[PDB]
RNA sequence: GGUUCUCCCCGAAAGCUAUUUAGGUAGCGCCUCGUGAAUUCAUCUCCGGGGGUAGAGCACUGUUUCGGCAAGGGGGUCACUUACCAACCCGAUGCAAACUGCGAAUACCGGAGAAUGUUAUCACGGGAGACACACGGCGGGUGCUAACGUCCGUCGUGAAGAGGGAAACAACCCAGACCGCCAGCUAAGGUCCCAAAGUCAUGGUUAAGUGGGAAACGAUGUGGGAAGGCCCAGAC
RNA sequence: UCCUCCUAAAGAGUAACGGAGGAGCACGAAGGUUGGCUAAUCCUGGUCGGACAUCAGGAGGUUAGUGCAAUGGCAUAAGCC
RNA sequence: GCUCAACGGAUAAAAGGUACUCCGGGGAUAACAGGCUGAUACCGCCCAAGAGUUCAUAUCGACGGCGGUGUUUGGCACCU
RNA sequence: UGCCUGGCGGCCGUAGCGCGGUGGUCCCACCUGACCCCAUGCCGAACUCAGAAGUGAAACGCCGUAGCGCCGAUGGUAGUGUGGGGUCUCCCCAUGCGAGAGUAGGGAACUGCCAGGCAU
């Protein structure tokens, strides 16, 4: 299995469970250069809020978009953006990535900024 | 060698069909494996018995990339 | 050049088709191209004799239906399980 | 609805349970018995199940 | 004499023999011998008939056997009562439905094939008829 | 084994389960009587369902034949080769209760609705009887697609059902007898005489008393139909 | 006595001294959870090494595996750490 | 704490003989004969490779096929 | 609004496979480095971290293409409920339902949310 098909397999179980639970998930996507965060509604097809390093307002304050400091910036931003829209309780979907390093920097910052999970 | 044996029948099968209104907890199908899978508001017991987790109507569907059979329960 | 005389069928299904064959006729069908399929009925002895010449299965035939001429080719054929008889024919519009 | 007349034309003896039950639903009690019923698909459906032993007049 | 080399199971329900045949065209040879009646062909019958047609052509040309006796038939011997287990397999039959091409042949003149198939048919317990290849 | 007066209403079972049980018995099913309760139940129509059966098919599991291709094995070398056998694979052809990349009719569960049906439904309670079934139809196992055989499923009838028909003939066809009639119409089945009703009408077939028992197979019996070969360049 | 399949007639059930098999145990991990992983078979290459051990690539795609019979399941694995 | 496995487990505890026999029952169930069946048997036929120096059918006939009888060996358990 | 890309879903092969072409500013990918976070029953392959010298080779995406997969009628055929019938191991007739396979043919998916790059 190639890296990607392998990760999607790694992600399927947790997503079905969250789907079953009807949870609003904070979905993360990581790349060597960029990291992305999306709060998606239980229907699985609507993005309520989002943040990432490909948007200039965020990458502008960052040294390198593909590291842990950046991950902390993205996480903090989704949280804020999300809280301002009344969104508070979500579930973390690490999307087949280890709960670690960058993903965990993003998660920790998102919690820091009041997002509940 | 000699034949002459069999076991008691286990009465597996569908207990509530499409459209039937059931109370939560009601067994919808007894099966040996997951011929049918648990969908929304339906649970899977240790012998793969599918049961209602909510009051409502039984609903059979076919879903996903493997064309699998799912039983769910619709509020009525 | 084969010339087959046909009438359009007034019925369809198993009952009607067996009644045709008890009456020394047999059903057939014409399909292909833009027009709708045309269900027809044929004289058995006349087409039996015709199709005993290889030319039938490789030449452009003409079916005449209500004094209209349809140019076709034989496409498939169902024969009786064990008698020298025809049960049905597909023609494709040529 | 519109009214039709239904007459039983053969015996019920020896018939399938479901047919007896269908005669009962029509209210036919015996050979020759004529009954006035409404012309609904539900009624036509019972006539149809036992059509071999009833005659309809419209 | 034809027989399955091995089978999943030794014995078989009697079953029934309804329907028309599959494999009703001459698909390998030039001529065929076709069943017109319904019934069972035993392996010995199939063999007796194969011999006859093969004498008849002096082992010239080529012969195909479209049927295969894959149904085991059991019997209970004399002086045994009913029950006490299903009988023992004694022989093998093919189930025949109207329309089955039984044997095919080619590499010989039609006249000789008809003769050979005539000799063979006299060995069989079901009426048959002579058939030919057909374009389509 | 036998069990004694009369009339009326309803009306089974010969199945499951358990049984030192198997021709006994018990619970349940099925009968009856009473009390109570729902639009309770049945048929049909429309609506919502799951099927893996008939049939089919051959990707799967097995089996099967023909052709191509082919590792491998058997034989000869003193590594190479033989008219041998050859799985897999490709193309073609079948078979399957314990095969399914397909798949009905029906049947069954559920919703809603009318008509009909003496509540036909469910609950509780008083009384049981019954747990040897038979034949016939359909779908099967067993047997020999033997048995007036045997074992299940499902319907019918007998059982516990008279009357008409099948010569006679529980179980097949028609049909369900409250009583009386020296009226009438029909069902299956029939209409020359025994014997109630056509020696009916019309078009054909048969010449065998076929009809009114029996297969492979044999044959210038005879009727209908569509084609073909040879032929006044003289065919048979 | 018990389990699996067929007979069993596409809901349940359904008989015969009908057709085939199995159980009367195992496991403190072979249970729980988190995290991860993915068979069989064949072709080619490779010390000893052979038809078959372990190594590499390719085809393949669950035909493997499941403590054990059969059937139904199983990749989100129920399989393997 | 029972392989009470005859597994809803009669007792904690149990094998045989009867041609010396006996009672209650059954044609619910065997032996004779009848009946149903006809695999088996018996009799006949269909095909014809082959035997018969030559030649299938004078006399026979392999591999297979279809029947008749009720008639042997059996099946069934309908009558007693 | 238009093209392009990423993410998350609907749908579950008319949507897949193959073959040919094609893309790197952006995105994606490979990639660079690895003491360290973290990892290998060995291995920085994978997981992971710090990055940006190189390349779209592979992968991925897009466009094309009927070798295959897939979908697929009409008509006939098989079966079958009910009623009737025959020469009743099997069939036929009336009526209703009506496959499977095959044939013609279709087919190189469709679609929503958010974000990024580009252009008018
Ligand atoms: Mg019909
Ligand atoms: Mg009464
Ligand atoms: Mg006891
Ligand atoms: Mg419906
Ligand atoms: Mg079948
Ligand atoms: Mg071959
Ligand atoms: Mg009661
Ligand atoms: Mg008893
Ligand atoms: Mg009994
Ligand atoms: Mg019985
Ligand atoms: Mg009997
Ligand atoms: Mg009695
Ligand atoms: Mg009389
Ligand atoms: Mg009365
Ligand atoms: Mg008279
Ligand atoms: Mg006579
Ligand atoms: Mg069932
Ligand atoms: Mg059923
Ligand atoms: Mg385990
Ligand atoms: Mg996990
Ligand atoms: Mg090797
Ligand atoms: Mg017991
Ligand atoms: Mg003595
Ligand atoms: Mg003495
Ligand atoms: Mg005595
Ligand atoms: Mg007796
Ligand atoms: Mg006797
Ligand atoms: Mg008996
Ligand atoms: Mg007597
Ligand atoms: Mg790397
Ligand atoms: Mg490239
Ligand atoms: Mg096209
Ligand atoms: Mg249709
Ligand atoms: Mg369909
Ligand atoms: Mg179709
Ligand atoms: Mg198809
Ligand atoms: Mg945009």
């Amino acid at each position: 299995m190639d890296k990607k098909s392998a990760r999607i397999r790694r992600a399927t179980r947790a997503r079905r469970k969250l789907q079953e639970l009807g949870a609003t998930r904070l979905v993360v996507h990581r790349t060597p250069r960029h990291i992305y965060a999306q709060v998606i509604a239980p229907n699985g097809s609507e993005v309520l809020v989002a943040a990432s390093t490909v948007e200039k307002a965020i990458a502008e304050q960052l040294k390198y978009t593909g590291n842990k400091d950046a991950a902390a910036a993205v996480g903090k931003a989704v949280a804020e953006r999300a809280l301002e829209k009344g969104i508070k309780d979500v579930s973390f979907d690490r999307s087949g990535f280890q709960y670690h390093g960058r993903v965990q920097a993003l998660a920790d910052a998102a919690r820091e900024a009041g997002l509940q999970f | 060698t000699r034949n002459g044996r069999d076991s008691e029948a286990k009465r597996l099968g569908v207990k509530r069909f499409g459209g039937e209104s059931v109370l939560a907890g009601s067994i919808i199908v007894r099966q040996r494996g997951t011929k049918f899978h648990a969908g929304a508001n339906v649970g899977c017991g240790r012998d793969h018995t599918l049961f209602a987790k909510a009051d409502g109507k039984v609903k059979f569907e076919v879903k996903g990339p493997k064309n699998r059979k799912f039983i769910s329960i619709e509020a009525e | 050049m084969f010339t087959i005389n046909a009438e359009v069928r007034k019925e369809q299904g198993k009952g009607a088709s067996r009644r045709l064959r008890a009456a020394n006729k047999f059903p057939a069908i014409i399909y292909g191209g833009k027009e709708a399929p045309l269900a027809i009925e044929l004289d058995h002895d006349k087409v039996m004799n015709m199709q005993a010449k290889a030319e039938f299965y490789s030449e452009v035939l003409t079916i005449v239906v209500d004094g209209k001429e349809i140019k076709v080719k034989a496409q498939d054929v169902q024969r009786h399980p064990y008698k020298p008889k025809l049960q049905h024919i597909d023609f494709v519009r040529a | 609805a519109k009214t039709i007349k239904i007459t039983q034309t053969r015996s019920a003896i020896g018939r399938l349970p479901k047919h007896k039950a269908t005669l009962l639903g029509l209210g036919l009690r015996r050979i020759g018995h004529t009954v006035e019923r409404e012309d609904t698909p539900a009624i036509r459906g019972m006539i149809n199940a036992v059509s071999f032993m009833v005659k309809v007049e419209e | 004499m034809l027989q399955p080399k091995r089978t999943k199971f030794r014995k078989m329900h009697k079953g029934r023999n309804r329907g028309l045949a599959q494999g009703t065209d001459v698909s390998f040879g030039s001529f065929g011998l076709k069943a017109v009646g319904r019934g069972r062909l035993t392996a010995r019958q199939i063999e007796a008939a194969r011999r006859a047609m093969t004498r008849a052509v002096k082992r010239q040309g080529k012969i195909w056997i479209r049927v295969f006796p894959d149904k085991p038939i059991t019997e209970k011997p004399l002086a045994v009562r009913m029950g006490k287990g299903k009988g023992n397999v004694e022989y093998w039959v093919a189930l025949i439905q109207p329309g089955k091409v039984l044997y095919e042949m080619d590499g010989v003149p039609e006249e000789l094939a008809r003769e050979a198939f005539k000799l063979a048919a006299a060995k069989l317990p079901i009426k048959t008829t002579f058939v030919t290849k057909t374009v389509m």
